[PDB]
């Protein structure tokens, strides 16, 4: 005969926010260079 | 100079850009660092990262392409080697 009322609750939650990405490239550039250190004729003597 | 084409896996539409876009950059460069620059800068905005390009007079080369992205041309003397890959 003896009814009881009665409030519940769950506990709440936390999310956050997080990325991912593949491995980064980047740009280079080079040039090749054209010494010529060179005499026109060295007399030898060996 | 005149353009003489050796290899292609690349559509003709792009064959033909690829040395409209070297001859515009070898009218406009002397230095073949600068004008490699050229080329790829303006083919990664076209078509689409990541193109790499090779300009120069001596050397050789074994590279992996894209299939429909890759060209090897000479404008006279100056070779350049155009693809993507990446």
């Amino acid at each position: 005969i003896r009814w009881e009322t009665k409030s519940c609750q769950t506990a709440s939650i936390a999310t956050a926010s997080a990325s991912a990405q593949a491995r980064n490239h980047v740009d280079a550039q080079v040039q090749t260079e054209a010494p010529v250190p060179v005499s026109v004729q060295p007399p030898s003597q060996y | 100079r005149k353009a003489v084409i050796k290899n292609a896996d690349m559509s003709e539409e792009m064959q033909q850009d690829s040395v409209e876009c070297a001859t515009q950059a070898l009218e406009k460069y002397n230095i073949e660092k600068d004008i490699a620059a050229h080329i790829k800068k303006e083919f990664d905005k076209k078509y689409n990262p990541t193109w790499h390009c090779i300009v120069g007079r001596n050397f050789g080369s074994y590279v992996t392409h894209e299939t429909k992205h890759f060209i090897y041309f000479y404008l006279g003397q100056v070779a350049i080697l155009l693809f993507k890959s990446g």
